[PDB]
Parts: C-alpha cells; structure tokens; sequence
RNA sequence: ACGGGGAAUCAGGGUUCGAUUCCGGAGAGGGAGCCUGAGAAACGGCUACCACAUCCAAGGAAGGCAGCAGGCGCGCAAAUUACCCACUCCCGACCCGGGGAGGUAGUGACGAAAAAUAACAAUACAGGACUCUUUCGAGGCCCUGUAAUUGGAAUGAGUCCACUUUAAAUCCUUUAACGAGGAUCCAUUGGAGGGCAAGUCUGGUGCCAGCAGCCGCGGUAAUUCCAGCUCCAAUAGCGUAUAUUAAAGUUGCUGCAGUUAAAAAGCUCGUAGUUGGAUCU
C-alpha cells in the first residue's frame, strides 16, 4: 500500500552544515518512488521543510522490493546553495547552467586568441 | 582440361523443393527430447543396438 | 651418451640450440627464407586480381579437372594459382575481378589431388563464394 | 621524463590508501611536504575515503577552504597535503582530534585522540648537526628543524614536540627495552619492545622487536620509531595494540564476534 | 588509460575428444536429469568441481600442520558445507576428492524448486524461475543456476507478486476473464 | 676411470638383487656408501652388512634380503630444497606409500621423510624402493 | 627486437607471446643546433638544412594528428569530424576558470559472464511392467511419444507511459497498458565411409561434375559428388585460413636416438671444457 522510508547510514556533517544519509524506500507494488515525494516524506520524518532536502542516486533492486538512494538535509537553504552541486540545485530550479555548447565556447576562445586588446570582446 | 563443364551436375540436378514441417524444438526442450528418446524407454531398441537413422 | 654434470648447463643449452636447427619446423619458422618466399608474406588471406581461369589435372590415381584461377596478389604482385572450391563456382568468377584467397589448409602444402595448388578462393568481388553458391547473394553489378 | 611528474595513476598509488580500481584513472597525487609520497595519507583520502564527510573531491575542497582542518595545529587548505605518521588532524568545528597512526595491516587507522593529547606529537630525529656558529640543529622524520636540542638527543631517538611552540618537551633514547613501532616493511604497524640491535657497518642495521604477546620480528633500523620508555607508550594506541594476529586467529576472532553480536 | 577493469575468465572447459560416445551419453543423462539447456552448463559445473579438486590436491600435498593448509582447507570445506554439497560430518580435505558433479547440480535453484514441490517437473522449475515466480527469502531470484546455500534452502517461496503466490492474475487469465 | 663409487655400489647391489643372490661384495667402500647402506638398513631393505678392512680402502659384504626392487644413484648430486622434494618424490618414487629418496644434508645422510622432519634440504644422493 | 610487471598453454619439466591502458626508456617527418626556464637539446617552442606540402597580387608568408574525432593511402586486418567537466584527478593568481587527460553515450558477434525460443494437464495412439491370472489379456495403480488433438494457465521479446538513472540523456532496475497455438514471436552452422557421433534410404550424375585436412569416393546398384528425407554435433553460435601451445619422449634437463630403420669422426695424440678413488670425531 503505502511507501515506507528508512535512513540507514545517518551522519551529521557539521563541516558541510547538513545531515547525510542512505535512504531505503519500500514500495512493493509501485514504480520507483519519485524524488519529490521522497523529499516530503523525509521532511515529515526529520521535522523540516522540503526545500533543504536533496535526494539522488536511487537504485531499485531487482524484483521491485526497495530502492536505495542517498540524501542530504541542509541546516538552511543558503547552506544548501553553498555546499550543493550545481546540477542538484538545478534539479530544484535553484540554478541555471549556461546555454552554450563546449564547441561554441572553444571556438570563441580560439577566435579571441587571434585578436589583441579590447577587440577581443568584439568577437563571439 | 576444358572448363566448359563447370556447373554440370548441379545444373542438371532435378530441383526438388524442401517440404514444410513444423519447427524443431530449440534449447532446453530439444535436449529434453533427445534425453527422452535415448534414455527413458526401450521401445526403439531391439537388443541389437540399432542406429538412430537406420533405414533398414 | 649425454653429459650429466653440474657445470654442463652451457654445453647442454648450446647443443640443444644447435640441434633445434635440424628440426624442419623450427628451421622453417626461424630462418626467414620461408617467410620471404611465402606469397602471402606471412598473412592468412590475400586479395588478388584474376588473370585467367585454368583447369589443373588431378593427380594420377584420380581423373578430374579442378577449376582454379591465376591471381596476382595486390600486396606484392606475385602470381599464384587458387582453387575455386565448389561446383559451378568458377562460373561466379569473371576475368580481372578481385578475389580474396586463403590457404588450402596444409600450410604451404598441396592438398589432395590438386598438384602444386596451395590456395583457395574465398571471396570474389567482395562477396563470399559460399553466399553466391547458396543463392544468398548475387554478383555485384 | 623532462621535469617532475604531477600525476599519480590510481593503480600506482600506495596500496594502504585502499583506493578502488573503477573510481577513476587517477589517485590524488600528494603534494610535496613533510612526509614521503608512499608513506603519507593525503587530506582528501582522510576526509573522503576514511571519515566520509565528503562524497566527492569537490566536497573535500569545500571542507578544507572553510579552514576547518588543522594538521599539527596549522590550518591546511591543500586537499592533497601529505599527512603522515604521528600527525595530529584536528577538526574544531566537529570537535575531534585524530592521530595518523599505523594499523597492524600497515594502513593509517582512524584513531581518535583527546584534546589534551592533540597538543603534542612524537618525532623521530633523522639527523643532528652543528651549524651556523656552533648551534646544534636536529632534523626530524617530518622535516621539522629544531635548534638547540638537548645534547643527549641523538639520531634514532624520539622527541615529544609541543605542537603550539614546536619545541622539545621530553625525549626517549633508542635503546633495548624501549617500546617502538615499525614504520616500514613487512612488519609495518606492529608495536613491541626492542630486544637487540645488530649493527652492520657500511650497511643497514637490523633491530629485533618482541611483541607484547611474545612474538618476535625484525626490521631495518630506519623502520623503527621509539614509542615509549620501557613498555608504556607515550601516545594512545589503536584498537589493536600493535599485536598483529595470524589469519587463523583473526578469522576465529571475527567468527566469535559475529556469534556474540548478531 | 581507462577506469574499466578487464578482469574476466571462462567458466567452462571444452572436452578434448569431441565425439566420445560414453561422454556424450553421460552429459546427456545429466542434462535430462537436471533439465539443463546445453552441454556448456555440464562443462561449467565440471570446471568448478575440477578447480575445487585441484585446490584440494594442492592443499593435500602440503604438510598437515602447515598454517596455509589449515586456513585454506578450512575455508574450502566451510564453503562446500555452506552450499550443501559437502556434509558437515565429512569435513576432511580428502573428502573433497570424492565429490561428484551431481552434488553441485542438486544445489541449483532449478533442482531445489523442483524438489520442494513448487514445480511439477524440472523443466517447469526452469520456466518458473525464468518467469520470476520463485523468490529466495525476500529476493526474487531469476537465475536457474543460482546455487542455494543450506541456510537459504528453507526460504524458497512462490513470490508475493506471482499469480501462484501473490494472487494478481496474469495477462492470460485477465484477458480470458474479460471475455467471460 | 672410476667415479661415483656410490653409483658402482648401488649398481652392484641392484644387479645382485636382480640375480636373487643373498650377498653382494662392494668395493671400494666409503663413508657415503656406509651411510647410504645404514639408511637402507633402518628401513629393512638390505639387512646387516660387514666392512672388510684392507689397508687401502674398505670392502662391504652386504647380506641381501629380497625386499629391494631398485636402488639407484642420482648423478650429479643436485641440490634439493624442501619445495622441490615433492617433485623429486613424484619423479623417482613408485608410490607415496613407500620408497625413499636419500639426501645428504648438513644434519647427515637421511631419507626424504627425515629431511622434512628436520626441515632441511640438501643434495640428492639416490633412491631405493 | 622497446625492456619489465605480465599472457596463452602447461602432470612434472617446459614452449611460445608480451605494439597494447601499470613502471622504466625512446621519439614527435628525418637529422642537427638552441632560447627560456628549477626542470627541455621541448617540437600543440624557436632556428637551419633534407623530404613533402599550403597561400600569394610572385614581392613574400606560413607548416608538422606516433593528441581526440575525422579523411587518404596501405592492406586480411581495426569505431563518432557526438555530449560533459557531474566523477577521477591535474594546472593556475585561484572554494569560482580550464582540461578530446578523463568521464558519457555512438559503432562493436575481439572476447568474457548470465540467459529465452516454451511449461502443464486431460484425449486417445506406438507405447512399457517391481501392477496381476497362467505366457494368453485388463492396460486413468509407476512414465515417454503420434499430435495440421483439445484445453486453459504462465511469461518475456517487442511497442508504449510514468518514475528512477544521468552534467542533459541512453541502458539496466521499477510500475502500469497492449503483447503467444503453425505460441508463423518459425535457430543456426557444419556434417552422416573410417579417423569421428550420425543412413550401404530415395532421385540425379557416371573417373564427368565434384567431394576429400589424411586414407580415399566417383568409370550405370555412389553409405563419400548434386539434391529430397531422416539423422547428430555444438548451439546464439558455428565453419574456414594463418600463427602458435599441448599432443611431440617427433629437440628428449626430467626424457629420445646413432649394428641393420637417419646416424660413431679412418685412427690416435692433445689444450681449453666437462668429470674425477679411500681417508681426518
């Protein structure tokens, strides 16, 4: 019926101002439980708001019994925006990466290498 | 030493079309069938140990 | 008899090393004359251009015309005679087409009736002789 | 070839780091520093692979640039800083002190120490020499140059160094009957009492060391590090007390512990 | 340079004589009795048995009181009695040499779910395991060559999602019941 | 000329045992020959023997009990470590239930089993079974 | 012929391989000479010559993929002009920038691991036998096979959602929907004289065509060509060529031979080499 959540390997990382844990999601007859509701279950279980919880790396076991992932719960949203990888912040819509490919940037740099002075900014 | 006859016998062989038969079993079922034919009953033997493809 | 002494290691090893040269296989594989005289140059296969179709007469006990082809290897321009294995397979070959030729299975030795033929045609015009033989593929146009 | 190398392959790294083989091609190349490349624990290995405060090297860098880690009382921000034998790693933010010590398997154990024992360390003096207008200088295994040491202190002795001032508090002579640890070779990490040093002029001296369980072994003189006067160590020891167990004894202990634990 | 590991090994050995009639009959008897797919499974179990026997011989050539003999012989015998091939009362190194291939073939999951009455035959056992109807403890096991340990024998159930152990009708039952 | 007097002694013993004789004369004798014969005797393979003292080099009359299949020398005297002893046993001995390889070690001349018991290698002198 | 760690094979001994991700060396088209620098005789630095080659307005200028992709060429013989700095680490003045190192996907039957192509019941049929009388027969009381017999059960290949994965992604895993009776959702590659397992069945050809590693088969009844049928060998694999290992005690140290099968020098002497009698508690 309902989805169960357990936290195996819990530690309080005061160095990174967070709590890090391994999350076991018991969901016998459901698809891999979405991260957005794993976050709210963790928020209820640890008495905090669900915007400081970053869950990732969820792997369902063969047969469909349980899913194992990792999770962080930060002391504040600012410490999350400080100590979290940019992609995991972007998963929460807290960060946007540049809209340029590696090719575009590399050829832009090599084109700028051929000009000297303020004219470098005139080529893109 | 003439090369004029090169596809003589294959060319002049009366062409026969292969029949249509139900598919053979594959994998474990074929081995099960072989084991059944060779070890389960003594119906296909005579005490003379005849061969699987005996046309006699 | 042989020398059995605690200090005869050098003599024994030298004798073995000299006597290995009297083994035909060792001398063949360690002189370089066989490698330099091998038409394939040490390869397993070689591509060549058919120069003509020939009919080689089987050895004396048997009586047949084995269809072979004279092919000049692209790698070194050497002319060899390659057997066309199956029946009607010489019809699949045309003059001045490219054939992939392998050995005959006996490592530079003639095989069976065919005298002096140590190569067989494997592909003609980038299509295997077996695929043409069974109708799986047709000659490129 | 030309100039120094700057990389270290994962499989060419010291085996006591217990690194994987599938987690990348490279291992953290330790920076130049007090300890050798193959006898050190880089700060990233300690803070990520051992203590697991970080999951990636970027998190190790984040931890270190907040100035949370001190080696021998000095804040280190180099995540590849070579930390080696007897170094004190202090994290005031989480309030814990460790001493980089060897385990009987020859690996740097995670050995927690008290705040009172984090105030000092032990250093084996590597050389003593008179220089610069007659001042005696002493060089230690961690490249710490101390001027005006006690005239009794000689090479292969151990000195207790106060980490705040870097000055000698006390010293243990290299002598038979003194407790010591093995810092290299097959017997690395074992702790015992010195019984006999047999000298080889022009070659390596060999020192024989007897365990606290009666077992005896030998090492080269360079691999001995005097730990205490007599049999009492001047520093705290790991869960194992330097007594290396055989594979049979270790298997029996593991089986009994699992039987009595769960 | 890549982080990839190239470590692999062949888990079987091809026989030297390809057309030995006695060997063919023996392998076919094993295949039919234990419901194996091809000769390669027989050769695989043979290779495992041969490697175990070679290790046992190498340990037996050692001095009895040699510590490596004690340690590795104890480990090997412990593993053999752990997987049920070796009886706990027969725990000597020279008792390893007396093991057969059928001893290891009996411990397969296919043979076990046939013996425990879960399947009507050994081929039904294979198709049951391959179709995810069998679980070992809480884990749905899908491999028929899965070698069952002694402590795992008592937990071979019929799964909690299988139509035979969990009561969700399959595709065919539901489709037929729709027309009814 | 004559070399390896132990080889000649063992050849004489072997040829006399093949012929069914109850005694064999070995000449010249030596310390190695006497030690080998004693090792042979303690295992019951030859029985008692007598050393005739001529004032240049000894002779030995060995009583023969027909329990000896083959006595042989290993020339040259290969130096054998404890690891290679099993390979030498497999090569030279008819079975693992009987047969002895004789080695000269720093502890004396003895069979391979006694060499393993004393934990020593040596140089292989020969074998008997 | 880059060396080694090492690889294949291997009863014991050995034989062969090691360009190839780790360590060490060497080189950057071939030579040579240098600047800078802690470190280079550096080549994604410079200077020449030699070879090749690009642009030119003919005055000059500019080159170095044995980096990553990608072409040409060579050949029997080897993949994308893709995405990313999320991992691993490296570099910098640097918590922030950059990295074709590296990671990720694409092509991939190099190889290695697991593993489908059906399972089960009733129906009778060729059916057996410790079932029983009395061999004769009853044969759902102990199991195979005719199956274009019947019957429902099961399931994944596939298609398609939603998660999960991950730096976007893909794949695997998970969930739901559809998805199997020629379950046509149709297994192949070689063979059937011996070696060596499996037909002197039928038709065709007639020393031809061909087969055949070897021995041999084929000249009008071919167990061997060409086919059909049947059969067996391995099986998502199998055949072929070459090289190599075992077989090879046919290189023999273990462990071979030398009267006649291949072989003791015509005969002595003789230095190096190899080997060398007893004896000392």
């Amino acid at each position: 019926d309902t989805v169960t959540i357990r936290t195996r390997k819990f530690m309080t990382n005061r160095l990174l101002q967070r709590k890090q844990m391994v999350i076991d999601v018991l969901h016998p007859g459901k698809a891999t439980v979405p991260k957005t509701e794993i976050r709210e279950k963790l928020a209820k279980m640890y008495k905090t708001t669900p915007d400081v919880i970053f869950v990732f790396g969820f792997r369902t076991h063969f047969g469909g019994g349980k899913t194992t992932g990792f999770g962080m719960i930060y002391d504040s949203l600012d410490y999350a925006k400080k100590n979290e990888p940019k992609h995991r912040l972007a998963r929460h819509g807290l960060y946007e990466k540049k809209k340029t490919s590696r090719k575009q940037r590399k050829e832009r740099k090599n084109r700028m290498k051929k000009v000297r002075g303020t004219a470098k900014a005139n080529v893109g | 030493g003439s090369l004029a006859r090169a596809g003589k016998v294959r060319g002049q062989t009366p062409k026969v079309a292969k029949q249509e038969k139900k598919k053979k079993k594959t994998g474990r079922a074929k081995r099960r069938m072989q084991y059944n034919r060779r070890f389960v009953n003594v119906v296909p033997t005579f005490g003379k140990k005849k061969g699987p493809n005996a046309n006699s | 008899g042989k020398c059995r002494g605690l200090r005869t290691a050098r003599k024994l090893r030298s004798h073995r090393r000299d006597q290995k040269w009297h083994d035909k296989q060792y001398k063949k594989a360690h002189l370089g004359t066989a490698l330099k005289a091998n038409p394939f140059g040490g390869a397993s296969h070689a591509k060549g251009i058919v120069l003509e179709k020939v009919g080689v007469e089987a050895k004396q006990p048997n009586s047949a015309i084995r269809k072979c082809v004279r092919v000049q290897l692209i790698k070194n321009g050497k002319k060899i005679t390659a057997f066309v294995p199956n029946d009607g397979c010489l019809n699949f070959i045309e003059e001045n087409d490219e054939v992939l030729v392998a050995g005959f299975g006996r490592k530079g030795h003639a095989v069976g009736d065919i005298p002096g033929v140590r190569f067989k045609v494997v592909k003609v015009a980038n299509v295997s002789l077996l695929a043409l033989y069974k109708g799986k593929k047709e000659r490129p146009r | 070839a030309r100039g120094p190398k700057k990389h270290l392959k994962r499989v060419a790294a010291p085996k006591h780091w217990m690194l994987d083989k599938l987690t990348g091609v490279f291992a953290p190349r330790p920076s130049t520093g007090p300890h050798k490349l193959r006898e050190c624990l880089p700060l990233i290995i300690f803070l990520r692979n051992r203590l697991k405060y970080a999951l990636t090297g970027d998190e190790v860098k984040k931890i270190c640039m907040q100035r949370f880690i001190k080696i021998d009382g000095k804040v280190r921000t180099d995540i590849t800083y070579p930390a080696g034998f007897m170094d004190v790693i202090s994290i005031d933010k989480t309030g814990e002190n460790f001493r980089l010590i060897y385990d009987t398997k020859g690996r740097f154990a995670v050995h927690r120490i008290t705040p009172e024992e984090a105030k000092y360390k032990l250093c084996k003096v590597r050389k003593i020499f008179v220089g610069t207008k007659g001042i005696p200088h002493l060089v230690t295994h961690d490249a710490r140059t101390i001027r005006y040491p006690d005239p009794l202190i000689k090479v292969n002795d151990t000195i207790q160094i106060d980490l705040e001032t870097g000055k000698i508090t006390d010293f243990i002579k290299f002598d038979t009957g003194n407790l010591c640890m093995v810092t290299g070779g097959a017997n690395l990490g074992r702790i015992g009492v010195i019984t006999n040093r047999e000298r080889h002029p022009g070659s390596f001296d060999v020192v024989h060391v007897k365990d606290a369980n009666g077992n005896s072994f030998a090492t080269r003189l360079s691999n001995i590090f005097v730990i205490g006067k007599g049999n009492k160590p001047w520093i705290s020891l790991p869960r194992g007390k330097g007594i290396r167990l055989t594979i049979a004894e270790e298997r029996d202990k593991r089986l009994a512990a699992k039987q009595s634990s769960g | 340079p890549v982080a990839r590991s190239w470590v692999c090994r062949k888990t079987y050995v091809t026989p030297r004589r390809p057309f030995e009639k006695s060997r063919l009959d023996q392998e076919l008897k094993l295949i039919g009795e234990y419901g194996l797919r091809n000769k390669r499974e027989v050769w695989r179990v043979k290779f495992t048995l041969a490697k175990i026997r070679k290790a046992a011989r190498e340990l037996l050539t050692l001095d009895e009181k040699d510590p490596r003999r004690l340690f590795e012989g104890n480990a090997l015998l412990r593993r053999l009695v752990r997987i049920g091939v070796l009886d706990e009362g027969k725990m000597k190194l020279d008792y390893i040499l007396g093991l057969k291939i059928e001893d290891f073939l009996e411990r397969r999951l296919q043979t076990q779910v046939f013996k425990l009455g879960l399947a009507k035959s050994i081929h039904h056992a294979r198709v049951l395991i391959r179709q995810r109807h069998i679980r070992v403890r809480k884990q749905v096991v899908n491999i028929p060559s899965f070698i069952v340990r002694l402590d795992s024998q008592k937990h071979i159930d019929f799964s909690l999602r299988s139509p035979y152990g969990g009561g969700r009708p399959g595709r065919v039952k539901r489709k037929n019941a729709k027309k009814g | 000329v004559r070399m390896n007097v132990l080889a000649d002694a063992l050849k004489s013993i072997n040829n006399a045992e093949k012929r069914g004789k109850r005694q064999v004369l070995i000449r010249p004798c030596s310390k190695v020959i006497v030690r080998f014969l004693t090792v042979m005797m303690k295992h019951g393979y030859i029985g008692e023997f007598e050393i005739i003292d001529d004032h240049r080099a000894g002779k030995i009359v060995v009583n023969l009990t027909g329990r000896l299949n083959k006595c042989g020398v290993i020339s040259p005297r290969f130096d054998v470590q404890l690891k290679d002893l099993e390979k030498w046993q497999n090569n030279l001995l008819p079975s693992r239930q009987f047969g002895f390889i004789v080695l000269t070690t720093s502890a004396g001349i003895m069979d391979h089993e006694e060499a393993r018991r004393k934990h020593t290698g040596g140089k292989i002198l020969g074998f008997f079974f």
